[PDB]
């Protein structure tokens, strides 16, 4: 015999990349300018 | 090995084991722990060490160097009546090896190798016609 | 000149008693093993050399040569196989021998007969007075 | 057909071919799941462009071999197909004669329902199956007593063997193995570099051409790591798929292969030191000393001189240098001076060393004796305790 | 210590060789020094070194100085402890002879 | 020592003195499980060769060894294999019996099915294993750790020299910068 069934049918690569970026942004440059309550209600 | 200690534990022998001891040693930098010997329980005992004094331990020795108190904070240590000589500030590194020189001469040591205690010769002055073959 | 053969870490030490008079206590025998590099073996020995052995104050677990002329034996040091026993110790670290459980050397000695007389003639000792 | 097909059923890789040729051909076992779309057969996988994106469902797991249907894929494949293979044709082999190579771990289940899957698919009218220890003997002329050491990809196994006959009373396992020095390595290359995610040869490929066995013990290699540090170039995944060795004294290539030049000065010597101290590794393991100690010790002291005094090496953890001189003078120390053990190791390749054995075997008598209640009596262990 | 360090390789016992004799006066009388000092020289030892000789010869026949170990020792372990023991305890009394 | 010791008539303990210069809160010289679940959860980890299967080898594990997975993962950061054996290939195996079922299935389990499993091998109670596991490892005991017990090189430079342990997390550091961060971020 050999393979009747299978013969692939579905494959897919995924998994990151969002937090990635961010990370290596945090990493390589600092945060700050902070969340502010919204204007209009000040 | 030198450094401010802050109290030194000596314990007893139990059933678990031959004894208990952690020493915490402060200096200026950084201060960490460190674990008995079995004989530096008895090296420790043999005087009667103040907790909290600058010591200094060279394992290929043994010997305790009490140069000295625990500088750290002087409020608590600024009426010692004299004693300790203002104390040291602590080094901070605690792992160092450092070379010793050491100048003699040849009558110092044939003296020496003399006897069986050639140094009390040496300080009297009967070392009495040392003998060539040792020279 | 004059051949040698010295027996050369320790396995482990025991004594073997009634000793069939007016004597306290003994041990009728001793079994010791030496480790070493060139395989371990074990020695059984008189309480003699368990006493002497005792008074160079050796631990359990350490490296011991004995002579087998006449039994002295000193204490090698701390052996490298129980290394870091503790954070901090003080013992020489005595890397194990490298060798058979026993050693035959030869030694060649050269010396004067005035060494000879004054040897004799100086007493030792210990203790004694 | 008197010569048979030289089947060497292995985790990693299956050995076949005739019984005549000089040189064994490789297939390896395991499927390449790509996550890009594709998936290929047993030879299909060193060709593929991609190894970012993988995840393989090997047939062999710790316990036995699982996929059957992987198996029989590859074996029709194997067999079948002799334009791939040269010199490997057989249709069906009524009459071919077929030699099995399998773990003593086999349950009785499982050996009764493969040796009946060997008759029932290939129909092969005389077979004999064995752990990889009892082909030693056959190496009478055929030898009697060794001591066998089967450091297999799965589990590692000692055997004692006596008038040719292996002693499973007491047979000793530990785990420690192939499947395991990827394992350290490629936690101590993410603990030391950023996160790799979905791949599976680089480490064992790096395990293969760019490690060694920790020189004597763990002292000597971690200092003179920096002395002999070698920086394998990581295969940037983006444009790349498999690396190269370099080293800071015999640089075979110097270009940056996208950059990226990993510096491997430590844990170049951990699962080397494993084989003994794993306490290094914070696993509670014995070793192989203890084990090998511990089968001694259960063994009769009027037979425990005589397996030492011969020591033999089977599987592929002993293809990496520097492992024959530190086994050697392990096994000098533990032995007293009373029995003295003598070294007789096979030189590095025994996965074809195996295969060789096995060919000289079945021009011998031993094959025509237990060849084909069939796993009982050939195939079975019982009669041989 | 960077003197008292080559007494493990280069010292000799001058008391091993019976040179310190002045100290070993007081315990010793003459006769049972002439008798043993002969006795043991030869007829004593007569009886251990050419037996222990002989042991030497049970090893050779044994297995070829120990040649023949895992193909005619393989399956008897009685003479391996023989063999252990002829080795060692002629050496012993060769030490003994000295 | 300076001559004439004054004694309060209490307290008299010539061998004990201390008050705990611990900085360690608990016993570290006297009074695991955790040990050897963490042992057999990197040895898993040991035999996986992907990062990205890390998610799915606590799963592996759990059916393999048997021990939930959930107690496993929170404490700790083979007849399922002739099951799927039997599923594999429902199409092509034959399971038909020749008697074997009498034959040689006892001595069999009785010489191989000793010990169920690895662990069962590695403790068997044929002889003593653990016991010989102290004696060849001539490195700790158990119970009463008289050595405040610890670890590995330097994890974050990879520097080899001058190497010491942190006294709370015990994780071991070397040199400097290495052996300060890894104090500072491993602080516990
Ligand atoms: N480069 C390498 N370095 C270390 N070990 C290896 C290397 N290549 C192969 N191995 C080991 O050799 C072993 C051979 O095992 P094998 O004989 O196939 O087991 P079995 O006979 O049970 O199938 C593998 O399990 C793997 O552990
Ligand atoms: F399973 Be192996 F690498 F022979
Ligand atoms: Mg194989
Ligand atoms: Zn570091
Ligand atoms: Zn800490």
């Amino acid at each position: 015999r050999k393979s009747a069934p299978s013969t692939g049918g579905v494959k897919k690569p995924h998994r990151y990349k969002p937090g990635t970026v961010a990370l290596r942004e945090i990493r390589r440059f600092q945060k700050s300018t902070e969340l502010l309550i919204r204007k209009l209600p000040f | 090995i030198e450094g401010e200690v802050v109290e030194i534990q000596i314990d007893r022998s139990i059933t678990g084991g031959h004894k208990q001891g952690k020493l915490t040693i402060k200096t200026t930098d950084m201060e960490t722990i460190y674990e008995l010997g079995n004989k530096m329980i008895d090296g420790l005992t043999k005087e009667k060490v103040l907790a909290g004094d600058v010591i200094s331990i060279d394992k290929a020795s043994g010997k305790i160097t009490k140069l000295g108190r625990s500088f750290a904070r002087s409020r608590d240590y600024d009426a010692m009546g004299a004693d300790t000589r203002f104390v040291q500030c602590p080094e901070g590194e605690l792992q160092k090896r450092k070379t010793v020189v050491h100048t003699v001469s040849l009558h110092e040591i044939d003296v020496i190798n003399s006897r069986t205690q050639g140094f009390l010769a040496l300080f009297t002055g009967d070392t009495g016609e040392i003998r060539s073959e040792v020279r | 000149k004059e051949t040698k053969e010295v027996y050369e870490e320790v396995t482990e030490l025991t004594p073997e008693e009634n000793p069939l008079g007016g004597y306290g206590k003994t041990i009728s025998h001793v079994i010791v093993g030496l480790k070493s590099a060139k395989g371990t073996k074990t020695l059984r020995l008189d309480p003699t050399i368990y006493e002497s052995i005792q008074r160079e104050k050796v631990s359990i677990g350490d490296v011991i040569y004995i002579e087998a002329n006449t039994g002295a034996v000193k204490r090698v040091g701390r052996s490298d196989a129980y290394a870091t026993e503790f954070d901090l110790e003080t013992e020489e670290y005595v890397p194990l021998p490298k060798g058979e459980v026993h050693k035959k050397k030869e030694i060649v000695q050269d010396v004067t007969l005035h060494d000879l007389d004054v040897a004799n003639a100086r007493p030792q000792g210990g203790q004694d007075v | 057909e008197t010569p048979p097909i030289v089947i060497d059923n292995g985790s990693y890789e299956i050995k076949f071919g005739p019984s005549t040729n000089k040189k064994p051909f490789r297939a390896l076992n395991a499927l390449a799941k790509d996550k890009f779309g594709t998936s290929y057969l047993s030879n299909h996988i060193k060709n593929i462009k991609d190894i970012s994106s993988i995840t393989f469902r090997r047939p062999h797991e710790l316990g036995q071999l699982t996929l059957w249907e992987l198996e029989s894929c590859i074996w029709d494949y194997c067999l079948f197909n002799p334009s791939e293979f040269d010199g490997f044709d057989l249709k069906e082999g009524k009459g071919h004669h077929l030699v099995a190579s399998e773990s003593c771990m086999t349950l009785p289940e499982l050996s009764k329902h493969a040796d009946q899957v060997i008759f029932e698919e290939y129909e092969f009218d005389s077979l004999f199956k064995s752990p990889v220890a009892v082909f030693v003997p056959f190496t009478s002329d055929y030898h009697d007593f060794q001591l066998v050491i089967d450091s297999g990809f799965n589990c590692t196994w000692i055997i004692p063997v006596l008038k040719g006959i292996p002693y499973y009373k007491a047979v000793k396992k530990l785990d420690i193995g192939g499947r395991f020095l990827t394992g350290l390595l490629k936690e101590t290359l993410s603990f030391r570099h950023y996160n790799m995610m979905d791949e599976t040869i680089l480490v064992n490929n790096i395990k293969e051409q760019c490690l060694f066995v920790s020189p004597v013990s763990y002292f000597d290699s971690f200092k003179t790591k920096d002395k002999h540090a070698l920086e394998y170039v990581l295969p940037d995944f983006q444009t790349s798929f498999l690396g190269y060795v370099r080293n800071p004294r015999k640089e075979n290539v110097p270009l940056p292969e996208d950059a990226q030049i990993i510096t491997l000065t430590d844990e170049l010597f951990t699962i080397p030191e494993t084989f003994f101290h794993p306490e290094i590794s914070q696993i509670t393991k014995p070793g192989i000393v203890e084990a090998i100690l511990e089968s001694l010790s259960m063994l009769p002291e009027i037979v425990r001189p005589l397996m030492v005094g011969n020591i033999v090496c089977t599987g592929g953890n002993f293809n990496l240098p520097n492992f024959a001189q530190r086994l050697a003078a392990e096994l000098q120390r533990q032995l007293p001076t009373d029995w003295t053990c003598h070294v007789s190791v096979p030189e590095g390749d025994c996965a074809l060393f195996g295969w060789e054995v096995m060919s000289q075997f079945a021009k011998t008598d031993s094959y025509r004796k237990a060849r084909v209640w069939c796993t009982k009596h050939r195939f079975g262990y019982q009669n041989w305790i | 210590k960077l003197f008292k360090k080559n007494n493990q390789v280069n010292r000799v016992d001058l008391d091993f060789l019976n040179l310190v004799f002045t100290l070993n006066d007081k315990d010793l009388t003459s006769y049972h020094a002439e008798e043993i000092s002969k006795l043991t020289c030869v007829k004593n030892f007569v009886e251990e070194v050419n037996k222990l000789r002989e042991t030497n010869k049970q090893l050779q026949e044994e297995f070829g100085e120990a040649s023949f170990l895992n193909f005619q020792d393989a399956n008897q372990y009685f003479k391996y402890s023989n063999k252990q023991k002829l080795e060692g305890t002629v050496d012993m009394l060769n030490f003994l002879k000295m | 020592k300076a001559l004439v010791e004054e004694i309060d008539k209490k307290t008299y303990n010539p061998d004990i003195y201390f008050t705990s210069l611990d900085p360690q809160a608990r016993r570290y010289t006297s009074k695991t499980q955790q040990e050897i679940l963490q042992s057999d959860r990197r040895f898993m980890e040991l035999n996986t060769e992907n990062f990205s299967d890390l998610p799915n080898v606590p799963t592996l594990l759990s059916d393999l060894t048997g021990v939930p997975r959930d107690r496993i993962e929170s404490t700790t950061k083979k007849p399922e294999t002739l099951r799927e054996i039997q599923l594999s290939y429902k199409s092509t195996k034959l399971p038909k019996p020749k008697r074997k079922n009498t034959n040689r299935i006892v001595a069999l389990k009785k010489v191989l099915s000793s010990k169920r499993n690895l662990h069962s091998f590695l403790d068997s109670a044929l002889l003593n294993l653990m016991d010989k596991n102290v004696i060849y490892h001539n490195v700790y005991n158990k119970r009463y750790f008289k050595v405040l017990p610890l670890i590995t090189t330097c994890s974050i430079c990879g520097g080899y020299d001058s190497i010491s342990s942190c006294v709370n997390c015990g994780n071991k550091i070397c040199s400097v910068s290495c052996f300060k961060l890894h104090n500072e971020t491993r602080c516990r």
